[PDB]
C-alpha cells in the first residue's frame, strides 16, 4: 500500500480519507488536526 | 483557534522552513527573514501565497527585526551562529518581540551549555543559545524552549564532516564519528516534525507551555542502531566506525570547525550525553505527545534518504 498525499510505503499505522483512500499515519492525522493536507517539500 | 501572525528568523534553515510550509498551509500569516532571496527553498518560500519574506542580516539590525514582529502574535526564533554573534543577535530579536508588544507565545530554538554539567568545554553552536534563552525569560516574553535532536537528514553520502553516510566500493555504507557507537542519541526528522509539532505548541499557548523547554526529539537510537536502521532499510550492508577526531573532507569555515573539535572532546572524548540537562537525563515523552505522526529512522532512511542523495547527484539507487 501506499500513501496518496507522501507515497511513503512506510507508517506506523494507515489511514483513510473521508473518501476511503490510504493516508500514511502522519498525513492522516495532520489533516485531522489542521484541517488542510500535510504539506510537503519542492 | 483563529490562525495567528507568527514571527521566524533564517526562513531557509530546515527548522523554519519546516514550520512555514506547516504553518503558511493551515492558514496562518508568516512574516520571515531570510538573509537571500536566492536559491530553491528562498524562491519556494516566496512561492506560498500568505508568506512575507524579509532580505537582510539579522546582527546590528534591529529596523529589520522591528518590522518583523510588526502584528505577529506568535514566533519561532532559531538564530545561526554564522549570522554573527548569537548572543547579541538573540538579545535583539527578544527586545523587538517585546517592544512589539503583540507576541502571546515566542518560542526559542535552544541548546545546552555542556561546561554548566562537567568539565567538558562549550560546543560554540550551542552554548550561546543558553544565554538567549534566559534573556528571553528575563524579559517575561510568555515563552517556550525546544531543543532539537540531531536532524536525520545531516546524513549524505557526500563528503561532508560528522554524518556521511560514505558509499564504499564494495557496495556498503560505512559511517565515521566520535559518537560511542552503544550511546543513544537524540535524534529528529526537520522537515517532516518540526513542522507539526511547533504548530501544537502554539495551540497549545503558553498557558501550558509557558516557561517550558521541550527536548523536540522523537527517538532515540545509538549509532549502531542508526546503521541498523539504514541496513535494514536498503537492503545494504552499513556498519558503524567510531573515530576518535571527525574527518573533515572539504573547505569549511572557521565556525564549524571549533564545533566538531568541541563535539570530538564533548561525544568522543568525555562520551557525555547530548542534552546534559537534568530534566533530559523517556526524553521523547513530551515530544511524541505534541505529534505523533513521527518520521523515525527507518522511514527516512528508506522514503527520503534515496531521494536527497539522488536529485544530490548520485545514482547509486538506480
Ligand atoms: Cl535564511
Ligand atoms: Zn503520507
Amino acid at each position: 500500500t501506499t500513501c496518496t498525499n507522501c507515497f511513503t510505503q512506510t507508517t506506523p499505522l494507515w489511514r483513510r480519507n473521508p473518501e476511503g483512500q490510504p493516508l500514511c499515519n502522519a498525513c492522516g492525522l495532520f489533516l485531522k488536526l489542521h484541517g488542510v493536507v500535510r504539506p510537503l517539500s519542492l | 483557534q483563529q490562525k495567528k501572525t507568527i514571527a521566524v528568523v533564517n526562513a531557509t534553515g530546515r527548522q523554519a522552513a519546516s514550520l512555514i510550509r506547516v504553518a503558511a498551509a493551515v492558514g496562518h500569516h508568516v512574516r520571515a527573514q531570510v538573509h537571500s532571496l536566492k536559491g530553491l527553498i528562498a524562491e519556494e518560500l516566496q512561492a506560498i501565497p500568505n508568506v512575507t519574506l524579509f532580505q537582510g542580516p539579522l546582527l546590528n539590525n534591529v529596523p529589520l527585526m522591528d518590522t518583523l514582529f510588526e502584528g505577529a502574535h506568535l514566533a519561532f526564533i532559531n538564530t545561526t551562529s554564522q549570522a554573527g554573534d548569537e548572543i547579541a543577535i538573540g538579545k535583539d530579536l527578544a527586545d523587538a518581540a517585546k517592544r512589539a508588544g503583540t507576541i502571546q507565545h515566542y518560542i526559542y530554538s535552544s541548546m545546552p551549555d555542556h561546561s554548566l554539567y562537567g568539565p567538558w568545554p562549550a560546543v560554540p553552536m550551542w552554548a550561546p543559545k543558553f544565554t538567549v534563552e534566559n534573556y528571553v525569560r528575563q524579559l517575561g516574553l510568555p515563552s517556550t524552549f525546544v531543543y532539537a535532536g540531531i536532524y536525520n537528514n545531516n546524513f549524505t553520502s557526500l563528503p561532508y564532516p560528522l554524518f556521511q553516510m560514505e558509499l564504499m566500493p564494495d557496495g556498503t555504507f560505512e559511517w565515521h564519528a566520535p559518537f560511542d557507537p552503544d550511546i543513544p542519541l537524540p535524534w529528529l526528522d526537520a522537515e517532516h516534525d518540526v513542522g507539526p509539532a511547533l504548530l501544537q505548541i502554539f495551540k497549545d499557548g503558553p498557558q501550558k507551555w509557558n516557561g517550558h523547554r521541550i527536548a523536540l526529539t522523537f527517538e532515540t537510537l545509538s549509532p549502531v542502531q542508526v546503521c541498523a536502521a539504514f541496513s535494514r532499510a536498503l537492503n545494504r550492508r552499513v556498519t558503524y566506525v567510531q573515530v576518535p577526531k571527525v574527518e573533515i573532507k572539504v573547505n569549511i569555515p572557521v565556525g564549524y570547525r571549533e564545533q566538531l573539535e568541541a563535539i570530538e572532546v564533548v561525544f568522543g572524548e568525555h562520551k557525555a550525553p547530548y542534552f546534559p540537562l537534568p530534566e533530559f537525563s523517556r526524553v521523547t515523552d513530551e515530544a511524541r505527545k505534541l505529534w505523533s505522526g513521527w518520521r523515525d529512522m527507518e522511514e527516512y532512511a528508506r522514503e527520503v534518504f534515496p531521494i536527497e542523495e539522488e536529485a544530490n547527484g548520485l545514482d547509486w539507487m538506480l
